């Protein structure tokens, strides 16, 4: 029984590393070295990034995931070994894409329903509020788990807004309208 | 007036779906190049299903991957953008069936390009609908008259014969069958459903002034009250193409499973081919046979064999095909034809060089041929052209022996004398369609010899002349052979005497 | 009535020039600040559905 | 129990199935799903690892959910036979669609069986007179041995099937079995019409007759698999009953078309010209077991279409070696309105020896043969100059060759809405001394249309008679 | 770049342990993926390039393609028995056959089983597939004829012992 | 391009001023028109002799477009238009010219008839005019369409060509057409490749062209001007 799937590409380590990880959880202690690896990788930007390069070598590469633990114990149980197989795959550059990824899949297992409220300009936090909590209360969400909610600014849209999460969207904003509006005209 | 805004504020009412616009299927589209495009997300999605771009383009969706969905375009590229919302219909490619399409001329999705407002559609249909089973099915019994002469004489048609019109470029291909539907408006005038026809014509990447000539031309003989036109113009997406022959098959299908008998054309399948090879390669599949994808012999048979008679447990509806295929120089071998005569019931061959010594129709008897259609042909016509196919080969025979200038006996020099008369007599100009009891008498004269002491230049004129002399005179013989279909041998002796009579001059 | 069928034709686009002079009327509104709250109350109905 | 799968990819009619129990069924076992059509069959084709393989449809994908619920039945096709099959019109899967009640056999055969071994196979030399002149004088057909109509577009094949039907099926005595391939649909409901109307079919008496169809109209898995349908029912009543088997197969061609077109979307490398890298071996393991047992004998006549008249295409060359009568199906010689369009040449036959024919036989056949191919040789310097720049043996040859063409083509009882003209059973031995007596040369006087779409050599002096009281 | 070919999640879970299961597989490999007589096989480090192996249902299969991830195996018969994960034992063979005096008069396959049904096979030796074809010093000019039996073959195309010639 | 609603639902001469082009093969109003023959035949005399002559008939203009032109010839042609009075330096030149020349890479040449196309939309669309549209070459146009699916990386499909060679011919040909306002009437030179018909891009082009015109030589070797064979030059509107 998988989670929420990472469909192939790239996730598959990600997948794998969750998934024999999650045998025995400790996937907030794996999530949370995940973070701190990740960080550290942010923490050290120059050559942290721009040392995930596939022209180095097996050897450097793997003294790189040497630095790694060599910064205290910033790696802790399945994923240093991750490294070691993502250092000897080379697949060290798309290791953003696997940190964003298993924090995806984490805060699926916590149901962070991440969502969205487009609109073409920021608005006030009464707006925000009470959306807030209409679609948390709705059939949406399930309870039992949570519910974030980011405004975006959006000018290729005319103004209004639209609601997203669980790939499943309302709009009622203003652009679509007059698309509509112009459809319905368009006929003789 | 303002009457176009207040059905169009109705339609604004229904623009009442925003209050329950909560659709399970939006997501982001990956990448979009090539007349294709991958979209993300879409967990609930159907195969082959219709969905809707942001930018109003509408596609289909045909591939199914773990991770993507691959959406085929309806249009051009350059409106569907990166990132953008995909919501999906909740339907497999359905397009509006009814009566109200008559008269109307739509695109592949039913949306009408006349200009003349919405379509009262009596119901949405499936594309890739199953063909029906060998069960609830019919051998054909019923005529098709064509109204032109070689054709009812030679290969008559079924309804429901899949009968195909192959050809050549500017060969008089298109003609052949807009006569047909010029002819099935002495019955569309009339009352009987069963004597009724219903004609549905298939214009795809052609041009638009091609088009709008024909459906003006349509309206000038008053054809359009029985007409529906799918256009699918050059101009216009591959898939769009592809798709448009399904949909006016579905169309004819509404009409035979309301027991109804309807003609469907298609012009052409060779383009059809063309853009279902570029779909296929801009899929990255691989060619075979003259850079065809293998399955485009199953794409033009999953397409034809949805025409057929039904049973009496149907309600006996009908469905006639007729595909017009443009060859290359009068080829024969091409991999695109071949896969088409093996499907269809039989051939019309138009030969180039017969049009380009102005005979028309350029009709090659000896390769044009109908399977099953002698089943239905009318009665009266098959018991004059019994001996006519027979003699026609004959001075065939003769015809290319009668070149080196020697000359020969009496028998075979009759047959050159009358199948030159013969074939001076089928010729037949477009928009002059001829009636079955019309037919007979030049075929009786056709027979009994009484053309070889015209001359061979004044055959023209004598049918014209002969045919109003009837209408004059005869006209009883000719309610006879409209009522009956069928000569009796008095009918055959007064029909021999009301021929020899103008046959004296 | 083919000059019927023209003037119609000729209400109908000349009503879609209007059409543009409606939208060119709809642009410059607060209704792009009021209409957020048509979306808020809107969304509220759309997820109280359910 | 219950081996739960779900639908991870669809391309067309190629399905993936991803498992979470690792209890995966094996390859070519069957698969199936609950539509709101009711159900659909899969066949597994391939393990593609991590729990998940690629299947096969069995019937159109249309509206079909990844993710949806797999059921698996554990084994592969299996197929009603018996007695209770005859008479009955049934489906790839197994379905009668003759709508007269399911076939309540007693047993249901998997169709991927494997074919007979070496120790197991029969030789035989059975000639089977079939009353066609061009067969009976140029390929012999052996009971038991196995027929090829190789054919372009439309030029005959099925009619020649019906012709073959109607002259053998009855006076047959085991049993037989059509099926209808790729075909017209039309066409397998008028077969139905006649073997009603023949009495073959006997719908509530006795039939001895079974009919597995499925046409071009049905996606190309249903396809690939239609003929193993017929194959199992046919070796069924070639073991258990151990029975004389009629097997017409139409159209061959169309298996391996349906090979072909799953295949670029089963991850293979396309192959040689647009055909499938596994040609060879599907065509040998689907021939293998079209065979001639100790226990039983099949005579199978199988239509092969020719993709646009290119015998050098690899499915009609790699057909050529199943074979044991080769007959080729001109377009030129039915423009000619040759009929049946027969290559006199290209047919050959593994009987067709001086000591199985007869020397006679033999010896007429190999004069026709030598007198066609010098008429086909001088036919580019008739093409240039005609007939007066020959030689006057070699227009005497040319001219006698000529007539014998015209005395090739026989009168089709099938044909006969063609024709107007009564078939003509035309027996063996009268047709030996016939193309005796036109080798000898004791017709030359009778001009060649007299010969024309004729039956005996006393038909010929029958029409040569007419013409000469009606040409005069 | 692109997806590699050892990087499904029934592999590199087990890595992601440290049990470190690919070392282990060195006489025999599991079956990623068997389709079309055609078994991607992980494991097998110490099989040998044209080896034969066996499978576990019973039959048997050349390795062919050395892939650094897994070998390629074809098969000599169906693979209607062979699943996803089964245990690949390793023969330990370059592709041999039986040869001697009594394999006259018998009908065998490729891999020398009586398919003839006459019993066994009474073989001599067992030689390799792939033998090395003669030098040029080990040679003999072809002089003693090959009785064909044959008119203008012997006439004028005339066989000896020793040569090949193409019935084209 | 135009609707099928805007389609002039039938198609009148197009009246040029050349007895034999009024004569044999009429030009639709708004057509197609596939002119032959190499050059040295004064293709280009006869071509600038049908600016004047729908300069001085119906008064609306023309666009010339050469798509791959050889630029020393396209330096003459210019030169000449110049010299023969089309082309006023000063006055009213009553051509607009688009030269797409050879060195210009296939995103260029598979563009430059659509801008030629742009411009004569214009001066139909704006002033109501029959705007005569002469480009060549339509197969060098075909050669840079198949070339830029060839870098694109697509696959390709018969004879070498593009796979959306259709598509690609219907995007330029259903832009050329009649309206209500008026009517845009192309002449475009065909090249026959390798002197073959069934190839696919003569093959489609033909699906397009109402009226064709040979400029033969035999004719131009007896001293005839224009050089038009008359048997060959055919119309689907000689009827
Ligand atoms: N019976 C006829 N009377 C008068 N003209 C005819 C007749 N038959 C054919 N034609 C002429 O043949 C020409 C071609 O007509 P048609 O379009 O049917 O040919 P086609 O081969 O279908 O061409 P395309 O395939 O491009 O449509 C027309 O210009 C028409 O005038
Ligand atoms: N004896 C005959 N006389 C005349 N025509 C025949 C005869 N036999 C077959 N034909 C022609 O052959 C065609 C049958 O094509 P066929 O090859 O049987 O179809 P398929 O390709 O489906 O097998 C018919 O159109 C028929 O006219």
């Amino acid at each position: 029984p998988p989670p929420v799937r990472l469909f192939g590409v790239e996730g598959t380590y990600a997948t794998a590393l969750y998934q024999a990880a999650a045998k025995n959880s400790s996937i907030d202690a794996a999530f949370q070295s995940l973070q701190k690896v990740e960080s550290t990788v942010k923490k050290n930007p120059k050559l942290g990034h721009l040392l995930l390069n596939p022209a180095l070598s097996l050897k450097d590469r793997n003294s790189v995931i040497d630095a790694i633990v060599e910064t205290h114990k910033n790696l802790d149980g399945y994923v240093v070994n991750l490294l070691k197989v993502l250092s000897e795959n080379n697949r060290l550059g798309c290791f953003e894409k696997i940190a964003s990824d298993f924090g995806v899949l984490n805060d699926a297992h916590n149901g962070l329903l991440k969502g969205t409220v487009t609109s073409a300009e920021p608005l006030d936090p009464k707006s925000f509020k009470r959306i807030e909590k209409a679609l948390s209360a709705s059939k949406l969400v399930g309870q039992g788990k949570s519910l974030k909610l980011e405004n975006v600014v959006k000018p290729e849209i005319k103004g209004g807004l639209i609601v997203e999460l669980g790939d499943k969207t309302v709009d009622l904003s203003i652009s679509t309208k007059i698309q509509k509006l112009n459809k319905v005209l368009e006929d003789s | 007036k303002a009457q176009p805004t207040e059905v169009s504020s109705i339609l604004e009412e229904r623009i009442g779906v925003s209050d329950e616009a909560n659709l399970n299927e939006t997501g982001r589209v990956l990448a979009v190049g090539d007349g294709i495009a991958r979209v993300f997300g879409l967990n609930n999605i159907q195969a082959e299903e219709l969905v809707e771009f942001s930018s109003g383009v509408k596609g289909m969706a045909l591939n199914l991957e773990p991770g993507q969905v691959g959406i085929v375009l309806f249009g051009s590229d350059r409106l569907v953008k990166e990132g953008e919302l995909v919501k999906r219909t909740g339907n497999i490619v359905d397009v509006p069936v009814g009566p109200g399409l008559l008269g109307r001329v739509v695109d592949a999705l039913g949306n009408p390009i006349d200009g003349k407002g919405p379509i009262d559609a009596a119901g949405r249909s499936r594309a890739q609908v199953k063909a029906p089973g060998i069960l609830p099915r019919r051998s054909v019994h019923e005529p098709v008259q064509t109204g032109l002469k070689a054709v009812d004489a030679l290969v008559p048609i079924g309804r429901g014969q899949r009968e195909l019109i192959i050809g050549d470029r500017q060969t008089g291909k298109t003609a052949v069958a807009l006569d047909t539907i010029l002819n099935q408006k002495r019955w569309n005038n009339g009352s009987d459903e069963s004597k009724k026809l219903y004609c549905v014509y298939v214009a795809v990447g052609q041009k638009r002034s091609t088009v709008a000539q024909l459906v003006q031309t349509l309206e000038q003989h008053d054809a359009m009250k029985y007409s529906i036109i799918v256009a699918a113009t050059a101009s216009e997406a591959a898939p769009l193409q592809y798709l448009a022959p399904f949909t006016a098959a579905s169309i004819g299908e509404w009409f035979r499973d309301n027991g109804k008998h309807a003609l469907i054309v298609y012009d052409d399948l060779s383009k059809q081919a063309v853009a279902y090879r570029q779909l296929s390669l801009l899929l990255r599949r691989p060619p075979g046979r003259e850079a065809y994808p293998g399955d485009v012999f199953y794409l033009h048979s999953r397409l034809l064999e949805r025409a057929a008679k039904l049973s009496e447990k149907e309600g006996s509806g009908s469905l006639t095909a007729l595909p017009v295929i443009e060859t290359q120089g009068g080829d024969v071998s091409a991999y695109i034809p071949t896969n088409v005569i093996s499907i269809t019931d039989g051939q019309i061959f138009l030969e180039a060089e017969l049009f380009y010594k102005g005979i028309r129709p350029a009709i090659n008897v000896g390769l044009s041929v109908s399977r099953v259609g002698s089943a239905a042909q009318v009665k009266a016509l098959k018991q004059v052209a019994g001996s006519l196919k027979l003699f026609l080969a004959q001075y065939r025979e003769v015809a290319a022996f009668a070149q080196f200038g020697s000359d020969l006996d009496a028998s075979t020099k009759q047959t050159l004398v009358r199948g030159e008369r013969l074939t001076q007599l089928l010729k037949q100009n477009q928009y002059s369609p001829l009636a079955t009891e019309e037919q007979v008498p030049l075929i009786y004269a056709g027979v009994n010899g009484h053309l070889d002491g015209i001359e061979l230049s004044r055959i023209g004129e004598f049918e014209s002349s002969f045919l109003s002399y009837l209408k004059s005179n005869h006209n009883e013989l000719l309610t006879e052979i409209r009522e009956k279909g069928e000569l009796s041998k008095e009918l055959l002796a007064s029909l021999k005497s009301a021929t020899e009579s103008f046959v004296a001059t | 009535v083919r000059y019927e069928a023209s003037l119609r034709q000729l209400e109908q686009r000349q009503l879609a020039k209007s059409v543009i002079s409606r939208v060119q009327s709809e642009l410059g509104n607060p209704k792009f600040q009021e209409k957020v709250l048509q979306q808020s109350i809107s969304e509220i109905e759309q997820l109280l559905s359910k | 129990t219950p081996i739960t799968g779900k639908v991870t990819a669809v391309i067309g009619a190629i399905v993936d199935v991803h498992f979470e129990q690792s209890e995966l069924p094996a390859i070519l076992n069957a698969l199936e799903i609950k539509t709101p059509q009711g159900k659909l069959v899969l066949e597994v084709a391939q393990h593609l690892g991590e729990n998940t393989v690629r299947t096969i449809a069995m019937d159109g994908t249309e509206g079909l959910v990844r993710g949806e619920k797999v059921l698996d039945t554990g084994g592969p096709i299996s197929v009603p036979v018996g007695r209770e099959t005859l008479g009955r019109i049934i489906n790839v899967i197994g379905e009668p669609i003759d709508e007269r009640g399911p076939i309540k056999s007693k047993l249901r055969k998997p169709i991927h069986a494997d074919p007979p071994s070496f120790a197991e196979q029969s030789t035989s030399a059975e000639i089977l007179e079939t009353g066609i002149k061009v067969v009976d004088l140029l390929a012999p057909y052996a009971r038991g041995g196995k027929i090829g109509l190789f054919g372009g577009a439309g030029v005959g094949k099925t009619v020649f099937i019906q012709e073959l039907i109607n002259n053998i099926a009855k006076a047959h005595g085991g049993f037989s079995v059509f099926t209808g391939v790729g075909e017209r649909t039309r066409e397998g409901n008028d077969l139905y019409r006649e073997m009603k109307e023949t009495g073959v079919i006997n719908l509530e008496g006795e039939s001895k007759v079974a009919l597995v169809f499925g046409q071009m109209n049905e996606p190309p898995g249903a396809r690939a698999r239609v003929a193993l349908t017929g194959l199992t029912i046919a070796e069924y009543f070639r073991d258990e009953e151990g029975q004389d088997v009629l097997l017409f197969i139409d159209n061959i061609f169309r298996f391996t078309q349906a090979g072909s077109e799953v295949s670029a979307l089963l991850g293979r490398i396309p192959s040689a010209v647009g055909y499938q890298p596994t040609l060879a071996t599907d065509m040998g393991l689907l021939q293998e077991r079209i065979t001639t047992t100790k226990k039983g004998s099949v005579t199978s006549v199988q239509a092969v279409y020719v993709p646009a008249d290119d015998l050098t295409d690899p499915a009609p060359a790699t057909t050529f070696a199943h074979l044991d009568a080769t007959t080729v199906l001109s377009r030129g010689i039915s423009e000619l309105g040759i009929y049946p369009a027969v290559d006199p040449l290209d047919s050959k036959s593994r009987l067709l020896d001086a000591a199985v024919v007869g020397q006679e036989h033999y010896d007429v056949a190999s004069k026709v043969q030598e007198t066609l191919q010098t008429y086909k040789s001088l036919q580019d310097i008739i093409a240039i100059l005609g007939m007066d720049e020959l030689s006057e043996q070699d227009k005497l040859t040319v001219e006698r060759a000529r007539k014998i063409q015209r005395f090739l083509s026989q009168p089709f009882a099938v044909a006969e809405v063609f024709t107007g003209i009564p078939g003509k059973l035309v027996r063996l031995k009268d047709t030996v001394a016939s193309f005796k007596a036109v080798l000898e040369g004791k017709y030359d006087n009778i001009p060649e249309h007299a010969f024309y779409m004729v039956g005996g050599i006393e038909d010929v002096v029958a029409k040569a008679e007419k013409l000469a009281a009606e040409a005069n | 770049t692109k997806a590699q070919p050892t990087e499904v999640s029934s592999i590199l879970e087990e890595r992601i342990k440290g049990v470190s299961d690919e070392a282990n597989l060195n006489e025999t490999g599991r079956v990623l993926a068997v389709g079309d007589g055609i078994a991607r096989v992980f494991g097998l480090n110490n099989i040998q390039a044209e080896e034969l192996v066996e499978f576990s249902s019973g039959v048997k299969g050349m390795a062919l393609n050395l892939e650094p991830g897994q070998v390629g195996i074809v098969l000599f018969g169906s693979d209607r028995l062979v699943k996803e994960g089964e245990l690949v034992k390793r023969t330990g063979n370059i592709v041999d056959v039986p040869v001697g005096p009594g394999l006259l008069g018998r009908v065998v396959d490729a891999l020398g089983n009586p398919i003839d049904g006459k019993g066994p096979i009474d073989a001599a030796g067992r030689s390799r597939a792939q033998v090395k074809a003669p030098g040029i010093l080990p040679r003999r000019s072809v002089h003693e004829p090959v009785q064909t039996g044959l008119k203008a073959v012997d006439a004028l195309v005339p066989i000896g012992r020793g040569q090949r010639e193409l019935i084209i």
